């Protein structure tokens, strides 16, 4: 890798250089450096890794979306045939989308994942796995589409398992994980009163320890409520 | 778009 | 190059595609691919290549300047020593930025200037080599930093010199040439004067001939003279 | 930053 010659700490310095500047690219490959030297992340490493990419694969994913519905008004009853060259750029950017989930999921199983002892640490990276796997079933076609969408329905569900047992349901990362495997349900498994399900009970379990907390995790722990209930007002 | 994070 | 395969005319189209999903690095590129297809090109196709690498170097740019402004306080009296990378990454990305500005000159210089006849073309194609001169004297340090400002100037004056005798004062090319020349010598050249005094006269003989045109062509020509009174503003 | 186009 081109970030072999680096130390360690000078790529997470860049890092977070890089997302200063809102270079997010590069952000992605300091932090894939630095994962590929070996050593578990600390939590503000890990929010480095996770920031990184999601913000790259967000732009892709919205991309993606432009041209798909570019491409599905193509194909509607009286549209002018214009050659495959929508069906091509849709095509590029979702392998270049498909890439980077491979990259990320291919950082968790090498070896993210089974280093990752502590229940925040291993939550955290199955909870990316789930998502990443949820990109990689929002462009899906193929006969492995639905092993796909099982292969987030999986690592979500080890993730919402250890969540449960290991940590208060107002932990921020029990929250975020609960927000996107309810988002899973609503956007990819077809399962909407699940989704509400989820999120109504995380909200509302998180609603009767806020009590236990401090006022700094309150305050990170009903921004992430408030993200469920948003979804709960636009699903209900 | 629902939310994420 | 990687787009010596495909169509003009699909290059064209799939820019376009890039332009609606902001996906701009690859409209450059396919922009790029259409200019090396070695036929002139027509305005809306020279709005697209500027657009197109208007937002890169643009991205860059900001990028460069958070970087610049990180490393110049790192320099400042009772900073704390952090070593060489917050330099090594503002080298990186100013690199690239020099990379983007050669690729730019290289199509003015190969061929699209030699090939303009027309004064809108010519003058078009004159104010880009100028801006990109101007972005390379933004970072430039050494020993050609004075003749990468005059390469700027130089452009910058032959446009002028064409754009005066061949198009009217409300000629959006004009006036946009007219705005950048002005910032080239508040920003670069350090003739605040001439700045102020650039900005007001083309402004105030475009005011003059505003009562010849549609309403259309009003607008066209009055968002660019809101940007030179803007610019005035701010100077004075 | 001043205004370009
Ligand atoms: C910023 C925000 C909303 N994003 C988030 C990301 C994933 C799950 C939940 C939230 C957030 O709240 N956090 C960022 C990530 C750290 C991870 N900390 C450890 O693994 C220890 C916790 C807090
Ligand atoms: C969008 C805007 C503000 N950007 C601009 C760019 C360069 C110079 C002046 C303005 C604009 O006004 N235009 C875009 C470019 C076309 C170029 N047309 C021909 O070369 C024929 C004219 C209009
Ligand atoms: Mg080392
Ligand atoms: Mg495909
Ligand atoms: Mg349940
Ligand atoms: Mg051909
Ligand atoms: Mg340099
Ligand atoms: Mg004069």
């Amino acid at each position: 890798g081109a970030m072999g010659s680096m130390e360690r700490a000078s790529l997470i310095q860049k890092a977070k250089l890089a997302e200063q500047a809102e270079r997010y690219e590069d952000m992605a490959a300091f932090m894939k450096g630095a994962v590929e030297k070996g050593e578990e992340l600390s939590c503000e490493e890990r929010n480095l890794l996770s920031v990184a990419y999601k913000n790259v694969v967000g732009g892709q994913r919205a991309a993606w979306r432009v041209l798909s519905s570019i491409e599905q008004k193509s194909n509607e009853e009286g549209s002018e045939e214009k050659g495959p060259e929508v069906r091509e750029y849709r095509e590029k950017v979702e392998t270049e989308l498909q890439g980077v989930c491979d990259t990320v999921l291919g950082l968790l199983d090498s070896h993210l994942i089974k280093e990752a002892g502590d229940a925040e640490s291993r939550v955290f990276y199955l909870k990316m796995k789930g998502d990443y796997y949820r990109y990689l079933a929002e462009v899906a076609t193929g006969d492995d589409k639905k092993r796909i969408i099982d292969s987030a329905r999986s690592a979500y569900q080890e993730a919402m398992d250890i969540s449960k047992k290991e940590m208060p349901p107002t932990n921020p990362i029990r929250l975020g994980l609960a927000l996107n495997f309810s988002v899973f349900h609503y956007e990819i498994a077809n399962s909407p009163e699940e989704a509400i399900s989820l999120a109504k009970t995380t909200f509302d379990e998180a609603m009767a320890d806020l009590h236990t907390l401090s006022e700094d995790s309150y305050k990170d722990s009903t921004l992430i409520m408030q993200l469920l209930r948003d979804n709960l007002t636009l699903w209900t | 778009f629902p939310a994420t994070v």
